[PDB]
C-alpha cells in the first residue's frame, strides 16, 4: 500500500487505548504541498465496518491502494459469515507494501482495531516495508514518528470511560499541530466499539 | 485463447461459409433504416419489442462511437442476431473514432471510421480461429467541412456512401423503397428527416410506435436517444398521412 | 509444447440443459471408496476408507488423507490420478496465501479459488473436467468449515455430506442421526458408520484413515485409533 | 515566435521563411540546410532549435502526411496530420528531444497553421515562430505589422529581416530561402543568395 | 512551468473563472490568438495552467477518458467521478513521457447536487471545494480566496474582487499577458465577462 | 420440382397437396425415414418401386415428406446399419434422372432447411428452382384466419385480430394451431362453443411451443 | 488437435443465434427462481437458495445471492461451477467502480464489460458460453435505480421487474400487470417479490432458509447492502401467507 | 486413401503421398536449367505470362546480389521461401561479411520446409528452387524439393519437360566446369530449348538469365544481354 | 475430414484453386498502360444511382504516382489495399524516390498465400486472398502496369483486364486495343470493354475513372469527367 512521497500537507496518526473502547486519531488532512485548499477527503477507512486501517501520505495512491487492498480483505470477509482476523490482516498489509520492491516509495500504515471474535486490544504501525509489528502496547506513527509516539503514550485511560479519552485526545491533537505540520488540517477521531464505528470530527484548524 | 482450427476457410461456394451464413442472418432480420438529412442524420430500427416493463438504456441498436459519429447495427435475423457480436465492432471503432476526433480540429471524418469498420469485420475473416460478425451497420456522421453522411457496411466489410439505405427484410427490397420515400424537401427541418426514417420502419412492425426506436445526433453535440413515447407522436402523424395517400 | 495443441472444448451443452462429461464424472465419484466429511461445530472430521486390499502399503506419508497445510486437510473420492494434481495444487495455493496473510488458506476462500481452475478445465481444450470430489476441512478464525467441491467446479457448504460408494444411503442416514449443531462425538461416530455402511477393502487398521481439524490445527490419525471407532459399529 | 522558422499569413497570400545555414560558432558542415521541408506541394513544415530533433520528427511526419492523403485519396485535414505527429513528440522526450516545428497545410475551413513543441503544444494562431532568433525578428516585423500586407511588402520584409538579422545575431550565410504558399498549393519562390540581401536593406 | 494563472470563485450556481491568454515557449509568447480553456463536453470545462505546452496534452488525454465513461453511463458525467478519475489518470501520466504537471480546474454541472468545482494540484491531489485557485497563482491567490466569501460567492463583490486581483498578477507575478478571458459558466451556456 | 425450405410451419405441406389438385397429378406421399428400415436390401428396392409407380400413373408429383430425416440421423437402430443409409441414398438419385432419365415425375421435397440436408442428395440441376419462404408477417396472417373462421363455429366472440397482432413475424402453422387447440379446449369445459376465452388460452401454448417470444425480446 | 473432432464448436448460424446458447437457456430454466423488483427508494433481489436440505453450515450468506459491492449485488440461475468464475470477477469490477469513483456502479456499465468475456467464448476459441443468466440489482447516480439481465451469449436487456428460473414465462406475464416501471414502495415491492416466489416454487409455505431476500436501500445518506435475517425473512413470509389466503380464492 | 488425409498420418509406402503431391506442383511449374562452372553459377529460367497482351516477366527472383533463386512451382511459395533467404543474406553481411556459405544456406531453408511436414495436414511448400550461390568453396548449384532433402548437383534441370534438358546436362557434364562464363549461359539456353518441341524455340522475350559469381553480383538479364547468348540452336529431335 | 490446407489428388493445393473462382462474383479492374499515362477503370458496382458517388472508393492511391484498381472479392481487397498504402510509403519514405510499379507488386504478392490453420496466428492468414490487383503508375523509367493475382505471379502488362468474367474481359481487349495508341483512346477502350465484362449498365455513378500520368499525380475523376469518358465508348 505504497504511496508516492509523504507530502500530503499533513501526515500524523496516533492510536491510544482503553479497556472499554480503543481509539485511532488521524489527520483528516488532504492536499499535497504546503498549500491546501481542502480539509476533507477519506483517509481512515472502515474495512469490516468496525476495524480501521489508516493509510498515510499523498491522496491519490493512498486512496487507490487502500481500495484495492479492501477488495482482497473483502473476499475473505465475504465468503464466511464471520469476518477476517486482525493478526492475519496485519501480515497482509506488510506483504502488500513489500510487493513494491527495493528502493520503494515510503507509506506509513497504521492499523487500529480490536480483534475479531477473539477479543483483545490491538494497535500496530508499519513503515518502510518492514518486519512484523504486533504489539499490544501503543503505537504512534508517521515521519514525525517521535511526536506521535509521545501522544499515544499520553492518552491511555485504563479505567475511565470512552468519553474521557475523547476530551483528552482533543487537547492531544491540538498541541501536536502546534509542534508539527503533520497534525492538523482538520482532525477526525474514531472511537471504535467492536460492533460499529463512531466517527467524531474535531474542532481545531 | 483463439481456436487452433479456423472457423472461416476458403471452401468452394464462391465466398466463404461464415460470410454466406452472415448475409442470411441480416436478410431474414427486421428493418433498420437510415436517412441522411441536412440538419441531423437520423437512424432508426424497426424492432426492440418494448411493452412497458422494461426500459432502454444501452439496450439501443443505435450507439454513438463519437461525439458526432454514431452507428446503428442490425444484427437481427430469423430468430434474432447478437447484440453480443455488435458490441465488439462498436468497442474497437469508438476508441479509434475518438483518436481521430482528437487529431482533426473539426467534426470527425465518417470516412475513416467506416473504412476502419470494414477492415474490423474483414480482419476476423483472415484471423485464425475467428469468423466475421453477422451485422450490417449504418455508419453516420458529419465531416470536417460538416458534410452529412450515411454509409453502410455489410458483414464482411465493404462500404458505400448513400443518400439513404435500408437493411434487413431483404436488404435490396427495403433500400429501393427508401429511395421512393426520400425527398430533399423532407430533410430541410429536423422533424421531416425523422419522418422519412419512421415510414420505412412501419411496414411490418409488430405493435408499432413502441418497438420503433430512433436516436438523433447533432453536429458535434452528443447523441440524443429518443424514448419510444416521444417517437410515437411523429409515428401517428405519418401513419395517418400514409393512409391518406392509398 | 512442441506441437500445435488443442483449445477446443470437449463439452457442448444439451437441449436437456446439462453438460455431458460432468455427468460421466459424477458416476466415477460414486465408484470410489466412502469418504465422509462433517463439520460438527466443535471441529471438522474427515474420514475415509482406502481400498488397498493387501496392506503392502508402507505409507507413512501419502494417503487418501493428506494435509495441505497445518490447519487444512483433504480427503477425495473416486480415482487416485486426478487427486494427485489437486493435492499438489492445494499445497501451492496454501503457499500463495501463506506469504501475504501468513495464516494458511481459509476454506471458504480455498474453494472459490480451486473452482475457478476447475471450470477452465471444462471450458477449455487440451484439458478435461475432473471426476474427483474433494471434501475440504479447516479450522481457522475460531470457526470450523466443511465444503464439498464437485468435479464440475461447483462448491456447496455442508454440515454433513457423503460421497464415494453408496452415497445415497449415506446422506439419508446422515439426516436422521445427525441434526445440525450436535457434538464432536456424534460427528465422528456417524462418520465411521458411513464407512461401515458398505466396507469391502480388507478389514485391517491400515485401510481406514481419518484426519481431524480442530482448534490446534490438523493432523491425521494413526490407523490403530481409527479401528477403535469402527469396532463399536457391528 | 522564435528562430529561423517563421510563418505568418496575410490578406494577399501567405509567406514562409527559412534560412539555409548551419553551424553556431566556427563549426559548420551543412550549407544548403533545408529547414522548410516540402517534398510535395500538399503539406509544408519548418524546423527550429535543435538540429536532430526537428529533422527526425519531420521525416516521421513526412511519411505521416503521405499516408493520410493516400487513405482518404483526397488530401485530409491539416489538423489531423499535425496532431498525430504531436502525440508522437510528447512521448519522444528522453532522446534529448526538444522539437519546435511549425506545421502548415490546408484544412477544410481554410488554411490551418499550428504550433508544435516537444512537450505537445497545439494552438492555431496567425503567426508562429520556433526557436530563439525570431525573438529578435518580432521587433521589426511587429512594428510594421499589418495582415493585409502587400505581396511585394512581404518579400521585401523577409529579405530585409535576414540581412538585418545577420548584422544583429550572426548565423546567416550561403542562402536565404523564401517560399510562398499562395492559394492552398505551395510554391518555392527563390533560393536567393546571401550577398544580394546585404546590399538591399 | 511556474507560469500561467487560474482563479475560480463559485457562486449560488454560477462560477466565474479567469485565466490569461499567453502560450510562451522559450522567451516569447508563441500562440496568443487561441484560448486554452477547453470544452471537454458542453457541461464540463477543464482550464489547465502551468506549462503552456503541457495544457493541451492533458486536455486530450481526459477528452477520450471522459467520453469513455460517458459511454459507460450512457448519461452525462458525475462531478465526483470526474475529480477522482482525472486525478488518478494525471498522477500516473506525470511520470510518463507524455507528462502532466498542471494545476487543472474542473467545472461541471452535476446531475444531482448542482454546481461543482474540483481542485487539482501539480502534484495532483483531488478535492471538491468552493474557494480555490490555480497555476503559479495558486500560492498567491488561495488565502485571499479563503477570506473574501462567507461560504460561496456573490457576483457583485466577486467582480470587484476579480479586477483587483488582475492588476496584482501583472504587477507582482510575471507573465507575458495583454489580455485575459473572463468567463462565467452557469452550467449549460458559456458567458463572457469583461477583461481588466 | 421445387425445394421447399425456410422457417418451418409456413404451410409447406398444404402447398403440395393444393397445387397437386389444380394440375390434377397423381399424388404419391412417402416419408424419407420410412425407406431405412430393419430389413436388409429391401431399402433401395423400395425406392425403385416408388419411382416406377409414379411413372406408370402418368402425370405425377411425388411429395416426399421429411426427407431431411435420412441426413440428420444416423439411426443406430437398424440392423441394416450405416450400409443401409448409404445404398438407399444413391438409389433415389439413380431413379430420379441417373442414366434412367425418367420423365413426368416431379419431386417436391419438404425439408426443414436444406443446410441440414445430406450433401449427396442436394445438388442443383435435378431441381431447377429453390424457394425460400420469408418469415410470415401480420398481413398474410389475416387472410388465412378468415378461412379458418368460416370453417369454425361463427360468432362475434371469434376475435381474429387480437391473436394475430400479439404474435410476432412467425409461421402459417400457428393460425392452424390456434383454431384446432381452441375446439379441443372447449370439450374440457363441457361446452360445444369456441369463444374468445378458448382462443386466449390457446395463444399461450401455441406461441411457447413454436418458438416463444420472451427469449427473443431481450436480443431485439 | 484434429479436424475430425471438429464440426466447429464456435460458428455463426444463418438464424443468427448460436446452438450452444439455446441449449444453455434450458439449463438456466432448471435452476431455481431468482427475481429482482424495483422500489422507489431501494432495489432488492429475492432468490431461492440452492440448498433446501437440513444439512447446510451456512458459511456463504446465500449460495445464489452474492454481495459483490456496497451498491451492487447479483443472483445466478444456472450452472453453479460457471457461476463461481463470473461472480468472483464481478466482485472485483463493481467494487473498483464504487470505491474509486465515489459514484455508484451502473448495472448497464457492468454488464457490457462482463458480456465481452462471455461473448469471446461463443464467437471464437472453440469454447462454450456460461450456463448462467445473472440479475443485477443496484443504484447508480445516472439513470437511478436499475435492474439488468445478462444471458449466455453476452446479450443484455435492462428491465425494471423480471424473473428467471422455472416458470419464467408465466412469471413475467404476472409481473407486467401489477408492476410497470415504478409504483411500489420498498414494503410493497418486497411483498411483490414473495408473491412471485410463491407461485413458481413448489412449496408455497416457504422458509427463511428456502428463500433469501437481500435489500439495497440508501438510508441515512450512505448506501446500505444487507442480507436480511432469518427472523426478518420469516416475518415477511408470515405477513405474506395471510395476504395469500385473501388474494386468491 | 486415408494415409494422405493429413501429412501427420504415415503411409505404408515409406513416404507419405502428400509429400509426393508436392513434387507434381514443381513439375507443373517452369522449365529451369541450373549449371555451374568453377567461378560462376548460372540459372537459366523460362518465362511465362498469364495473358496475350502482356510482356513476360522473370521467373528468377532475387534473394540478393550474392545468392539467387529460380522458381519451379508457385510464384508465391517461391517468394515466401525467398524472404527468409533475403534475411539470411542481410545477417550474413553483418556477421561474416562474405557471401553466406551456400551449403549452410540451403540447410536453413530445409529446416523451414520440414516444419509444415511435421504439422497436422499443413502444406509442404510446392516449389523446387535451383539455387545459385558463390562462396569460398566455389559455385554451387543446389536442388531443393518439396521435402527437406537437398541435392548438390553438378547440373540439374527441374520443371516441365525437363528430361530432354537433363540428357543435355549429361552430354556436357565435364564441359560446364571448365568453361568461360558466357559459354555457361549458352549451354543453359541450348538445354532449356530442348524441353520445348522442335517448333517452339526460345526468343529474347521469354528468356530470363540469373548470373552470380566471383566477379559479379546477381544480375538479371530479361532483354539486358539475353541476345548474344541466345545465338545458335540445338534442340532435341522429337 | 482433412483440410483445405491439403493437396488434392491432382497434386495442387485445394485452397488456391477455389480462390480464383471467387474473384468472378465481383468487380472488374481494367488498366491500360499507354506511354502517356496509366489509366484505371473500375466499377462502383451499384444498385441505384441514388447511392452517392461522393466517397465510394475502389480506385485508391497507393502512392501519389501509383494508383491501384481492384477486382475480385471486394471485401478482402479493402484490407489488402489499406495495408499496401503503409508498405509503399515506408519504401517511399526511406528511398525518397518515386516508387516503381514493379516494386509495390512484388511486395504485396507474398501476403497472398501464408495460409494455414497451423503456422499462422491472428495477424497471419488462414485463407488465401482471392483478390487480383492491378497496380498502374508512372515511374522514372516511365509508365508501367503490373498485374498481381492470388498465386503471386507478377507480370509486366501493356493491357490487362480481369473482371466478372476474367476471360471475357480479356477477349474484348484484343479486339479493341492496339499497341501504340493515344491516352484518349486508352480511356475509351476501357469503357467499351467495361460493359462487356459487367452484366450491369453504363452510368456515371456506376463507373469510376483515375489517371496517373507523367509529372502528374493520381487523379480522381469527378462527375463531369466521368461523363466525358462515358461519352467515349
Amino acid at each position: 500500500m505504497s504511496v508516492m512521497s509523504y507530502n500530503g500537507g499533513a501526515v500524523m496518526a496516533m492510536k491510544g487505548k482503553n479497556c472499554v473502547a480503543i481509539a485511532a486519531d488521524r489527520r483528516f488532512g488532504i492536499q499535497a504541498q504546503m498549500v491546501t485548499t481542502d480539509f476533507q477527503k477519506i483517509f481512515p477507512m472502515g474495512d469490516r465496518l468496525y476495524i480501521g486501517l489508516a493509510g498515510l501520505a499523498t491522496d491519490v495512491q493512498t486512496v487507490a491502494q487502500r481500495l484495492k487492498f479492501r477488495l482482497n480483505l473483502y473476499e475473505l470477509k465475504e465468503g464466511r459469515q464471520i469476518k477476517p482476523y486482525t493478526l492475519m490482516s496485519m501480515v497482509a498489509n506488510l506483504l502488500y507494501e513489500k510487493r513494491f520492491g527495493p528502493y520503494y516509495t515510503e507509506p506509513v500504515i497504521a492499523g487500529l482495531d480490536p480483534k475479531t471474535f477473539k477479543p483483545f486490544i490491538c494497535s500496530l504501525d508499519l513503515i518502510g516495508c518492514p518486519m512484523v509489528t504486533d504489539d499490544f502496547v501503543v503505537s504512534g506513527t508517521c515521519s514525525e514518528q517521535m511526536y506521535g509516539m509521545c501522544e499515544s503514550l499520553w492518552e491511555p485511560n485504563m479505567d475511565p470511560e470512552h468519553l474521557f479519552e475523547t476530551i483528552s485526545q482533543a487537547m492531544l491533537n491540538a498541541v501536536d499541530r502546534d509542534a508539527v505540520s503533520g497534525m492538523g488540517v482538520i482532525v477526525h477521531i474514531i472511537e471504535k466499539d467492536k460492533i460499529t464505528t463512531r466517527t467524531l470530527k474535531a474542532r481545531m484548524d | 485463447m483463439s481456436y487452433d482450427r479456423a472457423i472461416t476457410v476458403f471452401s468452394p461456394d464462391g465466398h466463404l461459409f461464415q460470410v454466406e451464413y452472415a448475409q442470411e442472418a441480416v436478410k431474414k432480420g427486421s428493418t433498420a433504416v437510415g436517412v441522411r438529412g441536412r440538419d441531423i442524420v437520423v437512424l432508426g430500427v424497426e424492432k426492440k419489442s418494448v411493452a412497458k416493463l422494461q426500459d432502454e438504456r444501452t439496450v439501443r441498436k443505435i450507439c454513438a462511437l463519437d461525439d458526432n459519429v454514431c452507428m446503428a447495427f442490425a444484427v437481427v435475423a430469423s430468430v434474432s442476431g447478437l447484440t453480443a457480436d455488435a458490441r465488439i465492432v462498436i468497442n474497437r471503432a469508438r476508441v479509434e473514432c475518438q483518436s481521430h476526433r482528437l487529431t482533426v480540429g473539426d467534426p470527425v471524418t465518417v470516412e475513416y471510421i467506416t473504412r476502419y469498420i470494414a477492415s474490423l469485420k474483414q480482419r476476423y475473416t483472415q484471423s485464425n480461429g475467428r469468423r466475421p460478425f453477422g451485422i450490417s451497420a449504418l455508419i453516420v456522421g458529419f465531416d470536417f467541412d460538416g458534410t452529412p453522411r450515411l454509409y453502410q457496411t455489410d458483414p464482411s466489410g465493404t462500404y458505400h456512401a448513400w443518400k439513404a439505405n435500408a437493411i434487413g427484410r431483404g436488404a435490396k427490397s427495403v433500400r429501393e423503397f427508401l429511395e421512393k420515400n426520400y425527398t430533399d424537401d423532407a430533410i430541410e427541418t429536423d422533424d421531416l428527416t425523422i419522418k422519412l426514417v419512421i415510414k420505412a420502419l412501419l411496414e411490418v412492425v409488430q405493435s408499432g410506435g413502441k418497438n420503433i426506436e430512433l436516436a438523433v445526433m447533432r453536429r458535434d453535440q452528443p447523441l440524443k436517444i429518443l424514448s419510444p413515447e416521444e417517437i410515437e407522436k411523429y409515428v401517428a402523424e405519418i401513419e395517418k398521412e400514409k393512409e391518406e395517400n392509398e | 509444447m512442441a506441437e500445435r495443441g488443442y483449445s477446443f472444448s470437449l463439452t457442448t451443452f444439451s437441449p436437456s440443459g446439462k453438460l455431458v462429461q460432468i455427468e460421466y464424472a459424477l458416476a466415477a465419484v460414486a465408484g470410489g471408496a466412502p469418504s465422509v466429511g462433517i463439520k460438527a461445530a466443535n471441529g471438522v472430521v474427515l474420514a475415509t476408507e482406502k481400498k488397498q486390499k493387501s496392506i503392502l502399503y508402507d505409507e507413512r506419508s501419502v494417503h487418501k488423507v493428506e494435509p495441505i497445510t497445518k490447519h487444512i486437510g483433504l480427503v477425495y473420492s473416486g480415482m487416485g490420478p486426478d487427486y494427485r494434481v489437486l493435492v499438489h495444487r492445494a499445497r501451492k495455493l496454501a503457499q500463495q496465501y501463506y506469504l501475504v496473510y501468513q495464516e494458511p488458506i481459509p476454506t471458504a476462500q480455498l474453494v472459490q479459488r480451486v473452482a475457478s481452475v476447475m471450470q477452465e478445465y471444462t471450458q477449455s481444450g487440451g484439458v478435461r473436467p475432473f471426476g474427483v470430489s474433494l471434501l475440504i476441512c479447516g479450522w481457522n478464525e475460531g470457526r470450523p468449515y466443511l465444503f464439498q467441491s464437485d468435479p464440475s467446479g461447483a462448491y456447496f457448504a455442508w454440515k454433513a455430506t457423503a460421497m464415494g460408494k453408496n452415497y445415497v444411503n449415506g446422506k439419508t442416514f446422515l439426516e436422521k442421526r445427525y441434526n445440525e449443531d450436535l457434538e464432536l462425538e456424534d460427528a465422528i461416530h456417524t462418520a465411521i458408520l458411513t464407512l461401515k455402511e458398505s466396507f469391502e477393502g480388507q478389514m485391517t487398521e491400515d485401510n481406514i484413515e481419518v484426519g481431524i481439524c480442530n482448534e490446534a490445527g490438523f493432523r491425521r490419525l494413526t490407523p490403530t485409533e481409527v479401528r477403535d471407532y469402527l469396532a463399536a459399529i457391528a | 515566435t522564435t528562430t529561423l522558422a517563421f510563418k505568418f499569413q496575410h490578406g494577399v497570400i501567405v509567406a514562409a521563411d527559412s534560412r539555409a545555414t548551419a553551424g553556431p560558432y566556427i563549426a559548420s558542415q551543412t550549407v544548403k540546410k533545408v529547414i522548410e521541408i516540402n517534398p510535395y506541394l500538399l503539406g509544408t513544415m519548418a524546423g527550429g532549435a535543435a538540429d536532430c530533433s526537428f529533422w527526425e520528427r519531420l521525416l516521421a511526419r513526412q511519411c505521416r502526411i503521405y499516408e493520410l492523403r493516400n487513405k482518404e485519396r483526397i488530401s485530409v485535414a491539416a489538423a489531423s496530420k499535425l496532431l498525430a505527429n504531436m502525440v508522437y513528440q510528447y512521448k519522444g522526450m528522453g532522446l534529448s528531444m526538444g522539437t519546435m516545428i511549425c506545421g502548415w497545410d490546408k484544412r477544410g475551413p481554410g488554411l490551418y497553421y499550428v504550433d508544435s513543441e516537444g512537450n505537445r503544444i497545439s494552438g492555431t494562431a496567425f503567426s508562429v515562430g520556433s526557436g530563439s532568433v525570431y525573438a529578435f525578428g518580432v521587433m521589426d516585423r511587429g512594428y510594421s505589422y499589418d495582415l493585409q500586407v502587400e505581396e511585394a511588402y512581404d518579400l521585401a520584409r523577409r529579405a530585409i529581416y535576414q540581412a538585418t538579422y545577420r548584422d544583429a545575431y550572426s548565423g546567416g550565410a550561403v542562402n536565404l530561402y523564401h517560399v510562398r504558399e499562395d492559394g492552398w498549393i505551395r510554391v518555392s519562390s527563390d533560393n536567393v543568395a546571401d550577398l544580394h540581401d546585404k546590399y538591399t536593406s | 512551468m511556474e507560469y500561467l494563472i487560474g482563479i475560480q470563485g463559485p457562486d449560488y450556481v454560477l462560477v466565474a473563472s479567469d485565466r490569461v491568454a499567453a502560450s510562451n515557449i522559450v522567451q516569447m509568447k508563441d500562440d496568443h490568438d487561441k484560448m486554452f480553456k477547453m470544452s471537454e463536453k458542453i457541461l464540463l470545462l477543464c482550464v489547465g495552467e502551468a506549462g503552456d505546452t503541457v495544457q493541451f496534452a492533458e486536455y486530450i488525454q481526459k477528452n477520450v477518458q471522459l467520453y469513455k465513461m460517458r459511454n459507460g453511463y450512457e448519461l452525462s458525467p458525475t462531478a465526483a467521478a470526474n475529480f477522482t478519475r482525472r486525478n488518478l489518470a494525471d498522477c500516473l501520466r506525470s511520470r510518463t513521457p507524455y507528462h502532466v504537471n498542471l494545476l487543472l480546474a474542473g467545472y461541471d454541472e452535476h446531475e444531482g447536487p448542482a454546481l461543482y468545482y474540483m481542485d487539482y494540484l501539480a502534484a495532483l491531489a483531488k478535492a471538491p471545494f468552493a474557494a480555490h485557485g490555480y497555476g503559479a497563482f495558486l500560492t498567491l491567490s488561495i488565502l485571499d480566496r479563503y477570506y473574501t466569501p462567507t461560504i460561496s460567492r456573490e457576483r457583485a463583490v466577486e467582480l470587484l474582487r476579480k479586477c483587483l486581483e488582475e492588476l496584482q498578477k501583472r504587477f507582482i507575478l510575471n507573465l507575458p499577458t495583454f489580455s485575459v478571458r473572463v468567463i462565467d459558466k452557469d452550467g449549460i451556456h458559456n458567458l463572457e465577462n469583461i477583461t481588466f | 420440382g421445387v425445394i421447399l425450405y425456410g422457417p418451418p410451419g409456413t404451410g409447406k405441406t398444404l402447398l403440395a397437396k393444393a397445387v397437386a389438385n389444380q394440375t390434377s397429378a397423381t399424388f404419391l406421399r412417402v416419408v424419407g425415414s420410412e425407406l431405412i428400415q430393419k430389413y436388409l436390401g429391401d431399402g433401395p428396392k423400395l425406392v425403385r418401386e416408388l419411382f416406377r409407380v409414379a411413372e406408370e400413373h402418368a402425370p405425377s408429383i411425388v411429395f416426399i415428406d421429411e426427407i431431411d430425416a435420412i441426413g440428420t440421423k444416423r439411426y443406430d437402430s437398424n440392423s441394416g446399419g450405416e450400409r443401409e443409409i448409404q445404398r438407399t441414398m444413391l438409389e433415389l438419385l439413380n431413379q430420379l434422372d441417373g442414366f434412367d432419365s425418367r420423365g413426368d415425375v416431379k419431386v417436391i421435397m419438404a425439408t426443414n432447411r436444406i443446410e441440414t440436408l445430406d450433401p449427396a442428395l442436394i445438388r442443383p440441376g435435378r431441381i431447377d428452382r429453390k424457394i425460400e419462404f420469408p418469415l410470415p408477417d401480420e398481413k398474410t396472417k389475416k387472410r388465412i384466419f378468415q378461412i379458418h373462421t368460416s370453417r369454425m363455429t361463427l360468432a362475434d366472440d371469434v376475435t381474429l385480430d387480437d391473436l394475430i397482432m400479439a404474435k410476432d413475424d412467425l409461421s402459417g402453422a400457428d393460425i392452424k394451431a390456434i383454431c384446432t387447440e381452441a375446439g379441443l379446449m372447449a370439450l374440457r369445459e363441457r361446452r360445444m362453443k369456441v369463444t374468445n376465452e378458448d382462443f386466449k388460452k390457446s395463444k399461450e401454448n401455441v406461441l411457447y411451443k413454436k418458438q416463444e417470444g420472451t427469449p427473443e425480446g431481450l436480443y431485439l | 488437435m484434429s479436424r475430425r473432432y471438429d464440426s466447429r464448436t464456435t460458428i455463426f448460424s444463418p438464424e443468427g443465434r448460436l446452438y450452444q446458447v439455446e441449449y444453455a437457456m434450458e439449463a438456466i430454466g432448471h435452476a431455481g427462481t431468482c427475481l429482482g423488483i424495483l422500489a422507489n427508494d431501494g432495489v432488492l433481489l429475492a432468490a431461492e437458495r440452492r440448498n433446501i436440505h437440513k444439512l447446510l453450515d451456512e458459511v456463504f450468506f446465500s449460495e445464489k445471492i452474492y454481495k459483490l459491492n456496497e451498491d451492487m449485488a447479483c443472483s445466478v440461475a444456472g450452472i453453479t461451477s460457471d457461476a463461481n468464475v463470473l461472480t468472483n470477477e464481478l466482485r472485483l469490477i463493481a467494487q473498483r467502480y464504487l470505491l474509486q469513483y465515489q459514484e455508484p456502479i451502473p448495472c448497464e456499465q457492468l454488464v457490457t464489460a462482463l458480456c465481452d468475456i462471455k461473448q469471446a467464448y461463443t464467437q471464437f476459441g472453440g469454447k462454450r458460453p456460461f450456463g448462467v443468466s445473472l440479475l443485477y440489482i443496484g443504484w447508480d447516480k445516472h439513470y437511478g435505480f436499475q435492474l439488468y439481465q445478462s444471458d449466455p451469449s453476452g446479450n443484455y436487456g435492462g428491465w425494471k421487474a423480471t424473473c428467471i428460473g422455472n416458470n419464467s414465462a408465466a412469471a413475467v406475464s404476472m409481473l407486467k400487470q401489477d408492476y410497470k416501471e415504478g409504483e411500489m414502495t420498498l414494503k410493497s415491492a418486497l411483498a411483490l417479490a414473495v408473491k412471485v416466489l410463491n407461485k413458481t416454487m413448489d412449496v408455497s409455505k416457504l422458509s427463511a432458509e428456502k428463500v433469501e431476500i437481500a435489500t439495497l436501500t440508501r438510508e441515512n445518506g450512505k448506501t446500505v447492502i444487507r442480507v436480511l435475517k432469518q427472523k426478518e425473512v420469516e416475518q415477511l413470509i408470515k405477513k405474506h401467507e395471510e395476504e395469500e389466503a385473501k388474494a386468491e380464492r | 486413401n486415408q494415409y494422405d488425409n493429413d501429412v501427420t498420418v504415415w503411409s505404408p509406402q515409406g513416404r507419405i503421398h502428400q509429400i509426393e503431391y508436392a513434387m507434381e506442383a514443381v513439375k507443373q511449374g517452369s522449365a529451369t536449367v541450373g549449371l555451374k562452372s568453377k567461378t560462376h553459377a548460372v540459372l537459366v529460367a523460362l518465362k511465362r505470362a498469364q495473358s496475350e497482351l502482356a510482356a513476360h516477366q522473370k521467373k528468377i527472383l532475387h534473394v540478393d546480389n550474392h545468392i539467387g533463386i529460380s522458381i519451379a512451382g508457385l510464384t508465391a511459395d517461391a517468394r515466401l521461401l525467398c524472404n527468409f533467404m533475403r534475411q539470411e543474406c542481410l545477417d550474413s553481411r553483418f556477421v561474416f561479411d562474405r557471401p553466406l556459405p551456400v551449403s549452410r544456406l540451403v540447410s536453413l531453408i530445409g529446416s523451414k520446409t520440414q516444419i509444415p511436414t511435421q504439422r497436422y495436414g499443413r502444406r509442404p511448400y510446392g516449389v523446387g528452387l535451383l539455387i545459385a550461390g558463390y562462396d569460398d568453396m566455389g559455385p554451387h548449384v543446389f536442388q531443393t524439393c518439396p521435402s527437406a532433402n537437398y541435392f548438390d548437383c553438378r547440373a540439374m534441370s527441374i520443371g516441365a519437360r525437363s528430361q530432354s534438358a537433363r540428357t543435355y546436362l549429361e552430354r556436357h557434364m565435364s564441359e560446364f566446369m571448365q568453361c568461360n562464363l558466357d559459354e555457361l549461359v549458352k549451354h543453359g539456353l541450348r538445354a532449356l530449348r530442348e524441353t520445348l518441341p522442335a517448333e517452339q524455340d526460345l526468343t529474347t522475350k521469354n528468356v530470363s538469365i540469373g548470373i552470380v559469381g566471383k566477379d559479379l553480383e546477381f544480375t538479371i538479364y530479361d532483354d539486358d544481354d539475353v541476345s548474344p547468348f541466345l545465338d545458335g540452336l540445338e534442340e532435341r529431335p522429337q | 475430414d482433412r483440410g483445405v490446407n491439403t493437396f488434392s489428388p491432382e497434386g495442387r493445393l485445394f485452397q488456391v484453386e477455389y480462390a480464383i473462382e471467387g474473384h468472378k462474383l465481383g468487380s472488374t479492374a481494367i488498366g491500360i498502360q499507354t506511354s502517356e499515362g496509366v489509366c484505371l477503370a473500375v466499377e462502383k458496382r451499384i444498385t441505384s444511382p441514388l447511392m452517392e458517388p461522393s466517397s465510394i472508393e475502389k480506385i485508391v492511391e497507393i502512392d501519389a504516382h501509383i494508383g491501384c484498381a481492384m477486382s475480385g472479392l471486394i471485401a478482402d481487397a479493402k484490407t489488402l489495399i489499406d495495408k499496401a498504402r503503409v508498405e509503399t510509403q515506408n519504401h517511399w519514405f526511406t528511398y525518397n524516390e518515386t516508387m516503381t510499379v514493379e516494386s509495390v507488386t512484388q511486395a504485396v504478392s507474398n501476403l497472398a498465400l501464408q495460409f494455414g490453420e497451423e503456422d499462422a496466428d491472428p495477424g497471419a492468414m488462414s485463407r488465401p486472398f482471392g483478390v487480383a490487383l492491378l497496380f498502374g503508375g508512372v515511374d522514372e523509367k516511365g509508365p508501367q502496369l503490373f498485374h498481381m493475382d492470388p498465386s503471386g505471379t507478377f507480370v509486366q502488362c501493356d493491357a490487362r483486364a480481369i473482371g466478372s468474367a476474367s476471360e471475357g474481359a480479356q477477349s474484348s481487349l484484343q479486339e479493341v486495343y492496339h499497341k501504340s495508341t493515344t491516352l484518349k483512346e486508352a480511356i475509351k477502350s476501357s469503357l467499351i470493354i467495361l460493359k462487356q465484362v459487367m452484366e450491369e449498365k453504363l452510368n456515371a455513378t456506376n463507373i469510376e475513372l483515375a489517371t496517373v500520368q507523367p509529372g502528374q499525380n493520381f487523379h480522381m475523376f469527378t462527375k463531369e469527367e466521368l461523363e466525358e469518358v462515358i461519352k467515349d465508348i
